[PDB]
């Protein structure tokens, strides 16, 4: 819908930017860490796979 | 009706902007993926 | 890093322990410095400037906002001199430092040692929103909810003589705390007496902290419904001093 | 020195011993009959530290260790060199900590204020001869207390845990360990409170208790109050000691074996320790 | 025989106090209530709570984490509740084996731990920014944010950051109620008796001052109660007789003594104390030292 | 049909809160379940597909 | 019976933006199911 | 009978819609994940065996 | 009435509670007839 | 009838709610408990589930 | 009347309260015979 | 007080027979779940 | 305005932020081309 | 264009404080997350190089 | 930018200065204890084995 700007007039704009902001944060992180945990997805033991750096 | 007092031309000039930024945030999040399943597909 | 030493035996362990220390130094010096807002700098047993000071030099001066405009600058001359009393009752008894000063007359009515009063604002503490903050229960709509209602007991004292009945009750209104009980004497006139200095008995308020011929001398407050930080101050040295004197 | 404002309360008397003899103040000390006796006590013990300390042949501070007689020497009074130094240093620090005790009494009564204070330190003073006599005694020997030493006495304090398995199962214990916790956690909300609305954002005015009250109210439904909470920490603190002390006392006189498996009288219980499934089966 | 101060020899009540508004929404106020029995050492009344985001994300999350563990322990005891009030102490919610390094476990080998735990982050974090912003929204100092930051600092080090720098959530604690000491007593025996660490030391040292700090203030305030000595914010700003007499006992007693406010930040500090190096002692376990006794030998405060 | 007077009973604020924070604990709590099982943990499909490590 | 304050219209338009969110987002778990079920079914 | 709408007479609709939805979202998670212990009823390990999932 | 409502007002939250709950029961009743079929449980 | 003189209806009912909830979770957890009871054992029993 | 309900209020409450505790003992007693049915405890 | 002589007297019943229903569960004797077991031979 | 300040002011900030913000970005980009060259990581 | 206006909604002090902090932590934590890594310890590749020790 | 100096506008010189200080202390130290940590850049040890010293 175009009505979705009635969101700013149900709460206040600080309030939702700073729970957004921290959700985004720690969303980031989590996955990265989830690919981090991984070996198949870390992307420093690929390439250190790939380019036989160790 | 109004919880924050906030005019409804205030609220879509804010939400012009919120949108503005979260389409930017958007945009570079879909050419992340899309350069992540180039170097790396998980599927 | 298991092992692994910058130089020697100095690895990780010793220097995060040695930079707590010096962490640790610091913080001790700080916390010394921010409790040397009062009573600084130091005197003498004439009143004088003391030779010395300590080592630890007063910090620099700090500013606290009041809701009602007013300033306050603690460690400042201006709050040394509201805070000091003046033409004490006092004498020394040696002319040496370090010894007892001797009350000259009345100690209790000269406000000294265990009677001592701080002249405070005469002002009544407020609340948030402006209101007195102790006031006589017959203004609220408060009441009792549990323990002994002691309004209308009779009063004794530590010489085992009843010296009047209590009337009224006075209450913290936004803690929801009794601190004075008022009490009418045999002489008509009304006094309020500290609730942390009385006890409630099943049939009486039993005071020991002062005898029936010190009730008369209670200090008094200047309206019938409103007492204030000196007022208050007052009324709790002199029914203190009464274990002593 | 004096601060601005001690003139007026260095007044005669509230002495319990001597009168005027002592009722005098060296620096900003009160001395007192019985900060004599503690200044004696002290010295005397931190000179004999450092003797056993000599005898030892160790300067590091952190190797000086002092030790009891031995468990076979019993109750009697050791050779200095057997024990009877460390028999010696306790006397002496018993005598200052009642000597400092009576003390705060005697500066309780010139101030003319409640004795509170003496009587929590009092409190302190019952854990520590608990550790170093009723124990013991009741143990039978000198040699069962803890050694004067920085490190040592943490040794021996594992030995004396370790003696029965793992302590954490002793309740007493548990009780203790929590209201520890329960105080420490309690001083900081007591301090962050006070300190935030002592010091708020800045450009705004000194906040009142009516702004403690709503924050604690708001954050977690309840809030005890400036006379509560301090009330509350108190007792808190109190009977962490007493029943830290009531565990000490109950080990290795009433109950010798594993707490752990004193645990299991629940698990044992009849109706239901045969019933198959679960941990114990 | 004097009054001590310690209950309340009357109670008086009124309507509930509200709060002050500042920059609160009211909106997220619930009603408030009375409770006496609450009002001989305190304050008798159930104030009303805020609401709000942060709140709602932490209850929810904390209640998902202690719904999980107790699953886990129904699971344990077979769906039996007898076998669950038998061994209710004895369950267990383990972390997955060091097989499996930092990577996400299979469900009845350690991912139900995982679950829980990430659940009680999301819990923990919303608290942090729920205490933060209700000392924020009236106008107070943050302070409170900072000392739950030491508390939260010692908390993810035990879970968080030391196993992930050791490469295994198995070095975690489990959530267990007599599990959780094991597992204490077993990282003491494994890293070489800790009482030899040094920041072990010191946390020690913070709490034993904790309670005697808290000792000494609440006797020292109970004692000026007769000159109103508890109201403490409005003898910062007007110094009374009592705040003076406590600091002249802390002064003759032992040559040095505190400010009505100053002692509030001894405090603070002194609490934050324990937390603040337990953490970096934990951290400093297995990472750096990994036998606290011989490194306690070569730096000179154990026998050789 | 006449739902909607699900708003004359519940503040919008309440409910879009709780609702929020019911939708991101649920899709959490799925996307767990099913990373830890292997059968379904899209990363491991992907490992042994793609022959990584 | 509004314990809210809110009149019958503005809980209608209220009601309206709320079902077309509502809407997207089942559309978007809908397609996502689909998709899931094409590249690895679970029945 | 028709006349058991008298409870909104005597019950608040607000408490007892947010006691009601905590109460099914508890009990729908209680029933599956009581399924899911179960390896015969664990639709997951279902869909593994039948179609061969490592 | 303690809650205050009129008692149209609660005939009319009566009705949309129970249309609401008649759909929540009927998706659950199919719900239950998929897995019988699926995956019989007697 | 003259019950509801004497206790209010809201408590009540509420109290009444929760103890059947427990006391219908109890008895199931207890049939579950027991495999002879237990109906998904008898179902993967009956047809030869894994 | 501690509840303050009058007499005829708590007498329709009551038969609202009834005819529900009626249906739900119907609906055990029907749960009873079909599990004795498939599968008896006595 | 009726209402604390009822309240107490409800869960005094509930506990008294919750706790002799437990003594004859624990008791395999006279638990009613083995003995159908064993009668209709369910095992 | 939340923060109290005006249009001007807020624009006038938010010129040196950006600035300040490009500056550090085309820092990081150029670091992150010197690494890539030298150590690449993919 | 106009995201100028976020400083209308937050206070630039605290946000400028805070924005400091974590792009130190951040940059931190990679360098020692690199360093722990011994494939890209910068040091470890120099020596290795250069033919050090 | 040449409107850099504004940021002393919006904090105070003292504490940033004395924050810059400590933070600058703080780095220098540590980076110097890192190049100590390794034998490859602890100039001591390159020092020693140079000269001949042990
Ligand atoms: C309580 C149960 C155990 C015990 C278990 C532990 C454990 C476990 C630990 C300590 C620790 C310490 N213990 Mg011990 N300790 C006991 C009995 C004592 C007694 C005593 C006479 O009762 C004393 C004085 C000490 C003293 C000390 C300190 C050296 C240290 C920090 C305490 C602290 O800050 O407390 C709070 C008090 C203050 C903050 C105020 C200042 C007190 C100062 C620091 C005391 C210094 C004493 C000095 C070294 C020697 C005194 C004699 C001299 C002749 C003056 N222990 C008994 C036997 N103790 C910790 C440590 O680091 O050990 C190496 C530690 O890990
Ligand atoms: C045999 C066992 C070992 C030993 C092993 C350990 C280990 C291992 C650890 C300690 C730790 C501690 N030990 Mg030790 N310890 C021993 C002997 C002792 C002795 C003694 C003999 O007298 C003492 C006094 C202590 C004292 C202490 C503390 C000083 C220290 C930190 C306590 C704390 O705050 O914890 C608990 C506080 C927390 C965990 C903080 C929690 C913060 C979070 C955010 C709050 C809870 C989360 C959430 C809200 C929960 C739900 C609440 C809902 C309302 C239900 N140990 C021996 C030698 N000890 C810790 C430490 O720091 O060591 C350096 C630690 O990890
Ligand atoms: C509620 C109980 C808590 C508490 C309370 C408490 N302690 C108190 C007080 C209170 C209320 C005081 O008023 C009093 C004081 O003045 O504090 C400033 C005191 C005090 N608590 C102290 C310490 C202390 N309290 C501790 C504990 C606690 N005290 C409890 C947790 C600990 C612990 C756990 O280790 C210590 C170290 C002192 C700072 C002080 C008492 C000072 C005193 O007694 O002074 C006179 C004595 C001397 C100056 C030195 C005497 C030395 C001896 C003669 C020789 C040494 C003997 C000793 C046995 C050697 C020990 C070696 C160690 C390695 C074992
Ligand atoms: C300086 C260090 C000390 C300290 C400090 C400290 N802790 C703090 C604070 C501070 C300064 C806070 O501001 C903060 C606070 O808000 O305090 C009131 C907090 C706090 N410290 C806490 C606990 C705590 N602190 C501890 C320790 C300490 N905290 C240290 C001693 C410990 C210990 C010793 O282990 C504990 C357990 C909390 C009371 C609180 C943080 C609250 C929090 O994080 O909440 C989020 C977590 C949850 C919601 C988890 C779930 C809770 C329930 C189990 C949910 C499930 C039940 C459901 C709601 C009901 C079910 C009913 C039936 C259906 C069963
Ligand atoms: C709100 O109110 C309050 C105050 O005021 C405002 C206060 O200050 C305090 C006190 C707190 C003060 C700073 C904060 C911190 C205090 C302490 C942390 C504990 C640390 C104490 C450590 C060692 C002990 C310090 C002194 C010890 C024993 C005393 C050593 C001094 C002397 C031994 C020598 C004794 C001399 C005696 C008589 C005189 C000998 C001379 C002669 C002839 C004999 C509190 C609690 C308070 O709540
Ligand atoms: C090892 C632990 C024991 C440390 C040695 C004994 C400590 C007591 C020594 C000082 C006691 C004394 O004699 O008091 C007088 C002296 C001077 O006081 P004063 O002149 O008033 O200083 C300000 C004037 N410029 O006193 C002073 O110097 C004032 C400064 C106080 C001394 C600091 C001692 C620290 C006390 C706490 C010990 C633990 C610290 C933990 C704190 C953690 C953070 C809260
Ligand atoms: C050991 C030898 C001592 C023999 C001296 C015997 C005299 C009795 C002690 C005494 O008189 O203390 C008073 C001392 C001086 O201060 P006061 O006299 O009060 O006034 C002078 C200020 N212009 O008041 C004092 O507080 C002395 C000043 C102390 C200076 C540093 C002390 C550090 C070591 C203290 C012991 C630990
Ligand atoms: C284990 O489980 C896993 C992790 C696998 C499941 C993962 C799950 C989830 C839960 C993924 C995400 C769900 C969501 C909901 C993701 C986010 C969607 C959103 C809503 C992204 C928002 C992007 C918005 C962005 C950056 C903000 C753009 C706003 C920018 C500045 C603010 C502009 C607004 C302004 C400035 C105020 C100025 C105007 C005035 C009038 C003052
Ligand atoms: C281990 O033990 C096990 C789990 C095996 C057995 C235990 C079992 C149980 C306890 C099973 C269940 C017992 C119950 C009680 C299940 C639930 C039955 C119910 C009561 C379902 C209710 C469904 C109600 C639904 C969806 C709500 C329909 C209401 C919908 C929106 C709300 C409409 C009302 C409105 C909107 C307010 C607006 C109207 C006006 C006029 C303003
Ligand atoms: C362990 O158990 C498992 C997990 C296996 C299975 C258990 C499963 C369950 C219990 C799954 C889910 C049950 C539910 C109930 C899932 C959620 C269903 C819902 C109700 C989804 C709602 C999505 C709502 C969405 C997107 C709407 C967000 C609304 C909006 C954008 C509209 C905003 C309206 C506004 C802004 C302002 C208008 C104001 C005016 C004045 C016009
Ligand atoms: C485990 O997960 C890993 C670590 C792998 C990945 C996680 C990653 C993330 C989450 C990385 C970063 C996300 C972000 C958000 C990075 C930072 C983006 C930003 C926004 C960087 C901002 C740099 C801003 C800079 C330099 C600007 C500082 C501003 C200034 C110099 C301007 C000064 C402002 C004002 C001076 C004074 C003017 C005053 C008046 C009155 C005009
Ligand atoms: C009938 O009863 C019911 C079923 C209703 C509920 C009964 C429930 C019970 C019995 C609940 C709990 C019993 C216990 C024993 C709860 C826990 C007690 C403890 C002692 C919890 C201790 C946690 C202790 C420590 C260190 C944990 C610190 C945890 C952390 C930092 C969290 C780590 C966060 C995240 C690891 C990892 C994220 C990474 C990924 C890959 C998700
Ligand atoms: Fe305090």
């Amino acid at each position: 819908m175009s009505k979705f700007y009635k969101i700013w007039l149900v709460f206040d704009p600080r309030r939702v930017f700073v729970a957004q902001g921290v959700f985004l944060f720690l969303l980031a992180v989590l996955i990265h860490l989830i690919l981090l945990s991984t070996p198949a997805f870390n992307w420093l033991t690929v390439a250190t796979a790939k380019h036989g750096y160790v | 009706l109004s919880f924050t007092g906030l005019t409804d031309e205030q609220a879509q000039e804010l939400h012009a902007v919120y949108m503005s930024g979260l389409s930017a945030f958007i945009a570079v999040a879909v050419l992340a993926h899309l350069a992540v399943m180039i170097w790396r597909p998980w599927f | 890093m298991v092992g692994v030493n910058f130089f020697g035996d100095f690895d990780l362990a010793s220097l995060a322990i040695w930079s707590f220390w010096a962490f640790l130094a610091y913080l001790i010096y700080y916390l010394q410095t921010e409790n040397m807002r009062e009573g600084y700098p130091l005197e003498n047993d004439d009143g004088k400037l003391s030779p010395n000071q300590g080592p630890f030099p007063v910090p620099s001066p700090k500013t606290f906002d009041l809701a009602d405009g007013r300033k306050i600058v603690v460690p400042s001359v201006e709050n040394e001199e509201a805070h000091r009393r003046t033409d004490l009752a006092l004498e020394r008894t040696s002319v040496n430092e370090g010894y007892p000063f001797r009350p000259t007359g009345n100690p209790m009515l000269d406000g000294v040692g265990p009677a001592s009063w701080v002249p405070r604002r005469d002002e009544p503490e407020v609340d948030a929103h402006g209101h007195n903050k102790i006031q006589p229960m017959r203004k609220t709509e408060m009441k009792v909810s549990a323990g002994r209602d002691p309004r209308g007991m009779p009063v004794q004292a530590g010489d085992t003589e009843v010296v009047g009945k209590i009337v009224d009750m006075w209450v913290d209104i936004p803690e929801q705390l009794v601190r004075y009980l008022e009490v009418e004497l045999n002489s008509g006139k009304k006094k309020l007496l500290p609730m942390t200095m009385l006890k409630i008995w099943s049939d009486r308020v039993r005071v020991n902290a002062i005898t029936s011929d010190l009730f008369d001398t209670i200090p008094d407050i200047k309206s019938p419904d409103v007492v204030t930080k000196l007022e208050e101050d007052k009324i709790s040295a002199y029914v203190a001093g009464g274990y002593m004197y | 020195a004096l601060l601005s404002f001690e003139r007026k309360y260095r007044v005669p008397g509230g002495t319990l011993i001597g009168g005027s003899l002592f009722d005098f103040w060296v620096g900003p000390f009160y001395v007192g009959f019985f900060g004599v006796t503690t200044i004696f006590f002290a010295t005397l013990g931190f000179l004999l530290i450092l003797w056993g300390a000599a005898m030892q042949g160790t300067w590091n501070p952190q190797l000086i260790s002092i030790f009891p007689p031995p468990v076979e020497n019993g109750l009697n009074v050791a050779a200095l060199d057997k024990g009877g130094l460390w028999q010696v240093i306790t006397v002496c620090a018993t005598g200052a900590f009642c000597s400092w005790a009576l003390r705060e009494v005697e500066i309780c009564r010139k101030l003319g204020i409640g004795f509170h204070i003496p009587v929590a330190f009092s409190m302190a003073i019952f854990a520590y001869l608990t550790l170093v006599v009723i124990r013991p005694m009741m143990m039978g020997s000198w040699g069962y207390a803890f050694p004067y030493g920085i490190w040592t006495h943490l040794d021996w304090v594992s030995n004396t845990g370790y003696t029965y398995g793992n302590f954490h199962y002793n309740p007493f214990h548990m009780l203790g360990i929590s209201l520890f916790f329960t105080t420490a956690w309690a001083l900081a909300m007591h301090g962050a409170l006070v300190l935030s609305a002592a010091n708020p954002v800045k450009g705004k005015t000194m906040r009142t208790p009516d702004h403690e009250d709503t924050y604690f109210r708001d954050l977690m439904g309840y809030s005890v109050g400036t006379l509560g909470i301090h009330r509350l920490g108190l007792l808190l603190a109190l009977n962490a000691v007493f029943w830290s002390a009531c565990c000490m006392l109950v080990s290795g006189t009433i109950y010798f074996d594993l707490w752990s498996d004193w645990w299991y009288w629940w698990v044992n219980m009849p109706f239901w320790a045969d019933m198959a499934g679960g941990i114990n089966g | 025989a004097e009054y001590q101060n310690f209950f309340n020899q009357v109670q008086v009540a009124g309507a509930p106090e509200m709060g002050l508004k500042e920059d609160v929404d009211t909106f997220e106020r619930t009603p408030a209530g009375m409770f006496n029995i609450l009002g001989w050492m305190g304050n008798a009344q159930i104030g009303p709570i805020y609401l709000g985001i942060a709140g709602t994300v932490s209850l929810a999350f904390g209640a998902a984490w202690f719904f999980t563990i107790g699953v886990w322990y129904w699971y344990q005891a077979g769906f039996d509740p007898f076998i669950f009030m038998r061994d209710l102490f004895f369950f267990s919610l383990e972390p997955p084996p060091a097989e499996y390094g930092l990577a996400i476990a299979p469900l009845k080998q350690g991912g139900v731990w995982q679950i829980a735990s990430l659940f009680m982050a999301i819990s923990v974090i919303a608290w942090w920014v729920r205490v933060y912003t209700r000392a924020d929204q009236l106008g107070m100092g943050k302070h409170m944010a900072w000392a739950f930051l030491s508390a939260i600092w010692l908390w993810s080090v035990l879970g968080f950051w030391r196993p992930i720098l050791m490469g295994s959530w198995s070095v975690a604690p489990p959530y267990g109620i007599f599990s959780h000491l094991d597992w204490t007593n077993q990282f003491s025996l494994d890293h070489g008796n800790l009482f030899y660490n040094p920041f072990h030391g010191l946390s020690i040292a913070a709490l034993y001052g904790s309670a005697l700090l808290f000792a000494m203030h609440g006797a020292t305030i109970l004692a000026v109660t007769r000159f109103g000595g508890e109201r403490e914010l409005e003898q910062i700003v007007d110094r009374g007789t009592a705040s003076e007499r406590a600091a002249l006992f802390w002064r003759w007693t032992m040559g040095f003594n505190a400010t009505m406010e100053g002692i509030h930040r001894w405090a603070i500090w002194m609490a934050v104390m324990v937390t603040l190096t337990g953490g970096i002692g934990i951290l400093l376990s297995g990472t750096v030292v990994d036998n606290w006794y011989v490194w306690a030998q070569v730096h000179g405060y154990a026998p050789v």
